[PDB]
């Protein structure tokens, strides 16, 4: 359930003339790519991810001091 | 009746398309006058007015004055090749001449 | 400019003919000759 | 009958109308799509009576009446 | 070129008709320049009338109107 | 007693907003307007009578402007006039 906006498609590129987006072409492959990945996790990463909230929703960490 | 939209505006003009039309029609230039004709003539009259007045204000600023007068109009109409060709046989009251002294007459 | 460019062409290896004023002013540069006429040189007003 | 022709509503990719190359920007004086500065030079010194024929070839000339 | 078809002899004759006794060699090219400017002015107006009339042929009347426009009224045509 | 004063004033306060113009200068400018009007209208009438037309269309006014005004002046005038007539037609 992870989502990223890559850009605005180049068919709707010249709708206006000085919009500010990243105009990328439509991907010339499948729409449903199915691939499998073997991937490792160390138990210390489990320890850290269960102790403190990490990375994703930890927005108060931009202060820095305490 | 629907609200009266002045033709000058319908046109995006300051000049009176209405009066121009009267003058063309009542002025015997021909039996029939189109709407297009008034519009175009009014536009051309505005353009030349603009050019002259612009050059004149430029001259007035050059002489540190706030008010366009005849001498200013004259110096404007004479420093442009095109306006001076359009008005080459016209005299402007209180306009004066452009400063000019021949070389052979200058001190040697 | 031509005198300086001639000197740079003879002694400077990093200076190519493309960087000369004459090169920046020649048919081979403009696209309109390639659009109307092609990569061959201009028409000398011949018959065919 | 004969009213089955349908228009469109979609972003159009505007190309040049002097040449055929893709052109990204137009002009205020003559309203011509143009590719680069050579075509801009040939647009701003073309003889009169042709700057309207390019819009005639593209359409929406709007000649006077 | 074609302007050099207005030959040195032709210009001489025109100067003679005007009462000119002696002609500097520089007159010939000046005369050609002056003539070309005059013809350009008349032809510009003649073509303008021709275009207005939706014609492709320049007529005698277009030239006569162009000349009258410029204060050089020509009798004998039209 | 009608004069193109009003309009000369509106154009002035559009092109040099804080500058005025004198009464004498207004007179001269109004005379300018009348003169150009007359010349263009008259050339247009002549063109009409010469082409056996009885109407002074936009196209007569255009050709009058091209005969009367020199070079760049003529070109810019044609441009402005065409723009104006186009806007009028659109409205």
């Amino acid at each position: 359930g992870a989502c990223k906006r890559v850009g605005r498609s180049d068919a709707y590129a010249t709708e206006f003339d000085l919009e500010a987006e990243e105009y990328v072409p439509i991907p010339k492959g499948e729409v449903h790519k199915k691939k499998e990945i073997v991937q490792d996790v160390t138990l210390h990463d489990l320890d850290v991810a269960n102790a403190r909230p990490q990375g994703g929703q930890d927005i108060i960490s931009m202060m820095g001091q305490l | 009746r629907a609200k009266a939209k002045t033709r000058s505006s319908r046109a995006g003009l300051q000049f009176p398309v209405g009066r121009v039309h009267r003058l063309l029609r009542k002025g015997n230039y021909a039996e029939r006058v189109g709407a297009g004709a008034p519009v175009y003539l009014a536009a051309v009259l505005e353009y030349l007015t603009a050019e002259i007045l612009e050059l004149a204000g430029n001259a007035a600023r050059d002489n540190k004055k706030t008010r366009i007068i005849p001498r200013h109009l004259q110096l404007a109409i004479r420093n442009d090749e095109e306006l001076n060709k359009l008005l080459g046989k016209v005299t402007i009251a209180q306009g004066g001449v452009l400063p000019n002294i021949q070389a052979v007459l200058l001190p040697k | 400019i031509r005198s300086l460019e001639n000197d740079l062409l003879r002694y400077d290896k990093t200076f190519s003919y493309d960087m000369t004023l004459d090169a920046q002013r020649d048919w081979s540069k403009s696209l309109l000759h390639a659009f109307r006429y092609g990569p061959r040189p201009f028409d000398p007003s011949s018959q065919a | 009958t004969n009213i089955e022709s349908a228009p469109s509503l979609a972003p159009m990719k505007h190309y040049c109308d002097v040449t055929g190359l893709p052109a990204p920007y137009l002009d205020p004086k003559t309203r011509l799509r143009y590719h680069n500065k050579e075509i801009f030079a040939m647009i701003r010194n073309l003889p009169q009576g042709m700057g309207e024929q390019f819009l005639e070839a593209r359409g929406a000339h709007t000649v006077l009446k | 070129d074609n302007i050099q078809g207005i030959t040195k002899p032709a210009i001489r004759r025109l100067a003679r008709r005007g009462g000119v006794k002696r002609i500097s060699g520089l007159i010939y090219e000046e005369t050609r320049g002056v003539l070309k400017v005059f013809l350009e002015n008349v032809i510009r107006d003649a073509v303008t009338y021709t275009e207005h009339a939706k014609r492709k042929t320049v007529t005698a009347m277009d030239v006569v109107y162009a000349l009258k426009r410029q204060g050089r009224t020509l009798y004998g045509f039209g | 007693k009608e004069s193109y004063s009003v309009y000369v004033y509106k154009v002035l306060k559009q092109v040099h907003p804080d500058t005025g113009i004198s009464s004498k200068a207004m007179g001269i400018m109004n005379s300018f307007v009348n003169d150009i009007f007359e010349r263009i209208a008259g050339e247009a009438s002549r063109l009409a009578h010469y082409n056996k037309r009885s109407t002074i269309t936009s196209r007569e006014i255009q050709t009058a402007v091209r005969l009367l005004l020199p070079g760049e002046l003529a070109k810019h005038a044609v441009s402005e006039g065409t723009k104006a007539v186009t806007k009028y037609t659109s409205s």
